[PDB]
């Protein structure tokens, strides 16, 4: 739901995902 | 009737750029657009705005890691001109037909809101006279909304529950006063709870207490 | 190098027809295409492609429902252009530039592969002339693969292993004729088996054997 | 990995997703 419903939860999926070594980037849920 | 129809099969095929398509048409044709009608168009644009975001945010996260980074700025240039292109086409039509039609404290909130939230995705971006003049329509849409929300609807209304939750997102990360976002956060939890005696409305709930714990924890 | 740079941001970002567009570059610029290079090309031709395939899925099977039904056949129709424009855009590409350089045994499977794939693609949707010569491209492209693969590589090889489980869908859904595909299928499986003693081969293993198991339970 | 790496897999995700009350469409499992 927070992955379908959110861009935060949309945008960890897919940098999980995408084997991204990059450092956490900033952001909290928005509708 | 039929865009409506045509709007529902680029939802089904997930082609949601054409998904605008039919619902910009849609309202044109059109009065006072339904439930289901404002739904769709809301659904259309958040997605083809929310693929920008997400591409934008990943994007933004790499040239970071970098400093290449003027590929990558360049890269980032062209999404963010068709961010402005989609805020763009669903904001004026917002003025044009949208707001002005409104009939009842729901559906102005609703809309206010998603005023609100463009040009809120405005202000993610942009650098000038622009991420100024974003920020600032982007308050006052969010504050009427909230003068209607927090006057006509329950507080455990999706509606109420989404303006605070992106209302608050506005000052933590664009204002960037957090004591702002916490408190209408906690607020505006806090009076849910006051009511809770569902289902949209339980998620945004926890929405905002993980907002609430992630912003306590700096 | 700047190009490839450039595909894996496009495809950080899900951005895959650009994706294609910075391969395609890639292409032309270039000798002989490296293993990286190959693979992103693959990769991105394989979402461009793929999100067409599964919209024109979901839209055909919406049609069936039906029986609007010419609405849906005119959308169809849209998507179905874009398809033959992408299968199109990399056929081409395989002829003048891919296959005509192919120095080794992999490369010429993997590419004979490709093309056989996207042949496939167009004879998935197309009817009339067209499907014929699809279908019949699409049989000589695996064969010649299936014989330089099943001569060269070890049973247990991705390209050996991935190039049999495509063929096979080619007649269990094109030629439309089960055995020729079961035996394929179980073929190619025994032999991987036969040697056994990893990982995109390990999960290949298991697509064929889901196809038969599906295919025989019909 | 099916729902990554095979049309099937993710046009089964989409619909069971999207509540679509249709009947099953025909596929298998290419890479
Ligand atoms: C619960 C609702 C208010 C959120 C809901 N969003 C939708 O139906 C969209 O298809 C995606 N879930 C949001 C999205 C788009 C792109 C990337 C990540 C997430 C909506 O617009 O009403
Ligand atoms: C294991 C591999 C051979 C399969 C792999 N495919 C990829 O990396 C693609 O991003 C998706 N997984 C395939 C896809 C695209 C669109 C819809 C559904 C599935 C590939 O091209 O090598």
């Amino acid at each position: 739901r927070r992955e379908l419903h959110t861009l935060k939860g949309h945008v960890e999926a897919v940098v999980k995902l995408k084997g991204l070594d990059i450092e956490t980037i900033q952001q909290s849920y928005d509708i | 009737e039929e865009n409506v129809y045509m709007a529902k099969l680029a939802e089904q095929a997930e082609r949601y750029e054409e998904m605008v398509e039919f619902m910009e048409k849609v309202s044109n044709s059109l009065e006072e657009l339904t439930v289901e009608e404002r739904n769709l168009l809301s659904v259309a644009y958040k997605n083809v705005i929310g693929a920008r975001r997400a591409s934008w945010r990943i994007i933004s996260s790499i040239e970071q890691k970098e400093e290449h980074v003027n590929s990558i700025r360049e890269y980032r240039s062209k999404i963010e001109n068709e961010l402005s292109k989609i805020c763009d086409g669903i904001l004026k039509l917002l003025d044009a037909k949208l707001i002005p039609s409104a009939a009842s404290g729901d559906s102005k909130v609703f809309y206010l809101k998603m005023k609100g939230d463009y040009h809120r995705y405005l202000a993610e971006f942009k650098t000038g006279a622009e991420r100024k003049e974003a920020a600032e329509s982007t308050l006052t849409a969010y504050k009427a909304a909230q003068d209607i929300a927090t006057t006509e609807l329950a507080p455990t209304h999706p509606i109420r529950l989404g303006l605070a939750l992106n209302f608050s997102v506005f000052y933590y990360e664009i204002l960037n006063s957090p004591d702002r976002a916490c408190n209408l956060a906690k607020q505006a939890f806090d009076e849910a709870i006051a009511e809770l005696d569902y289902k949209d409305s339980t998620l945004i709930m926890q929405l905002l207490r993980d907002n609430l714990t992630l912003w306590t924890s700096d």
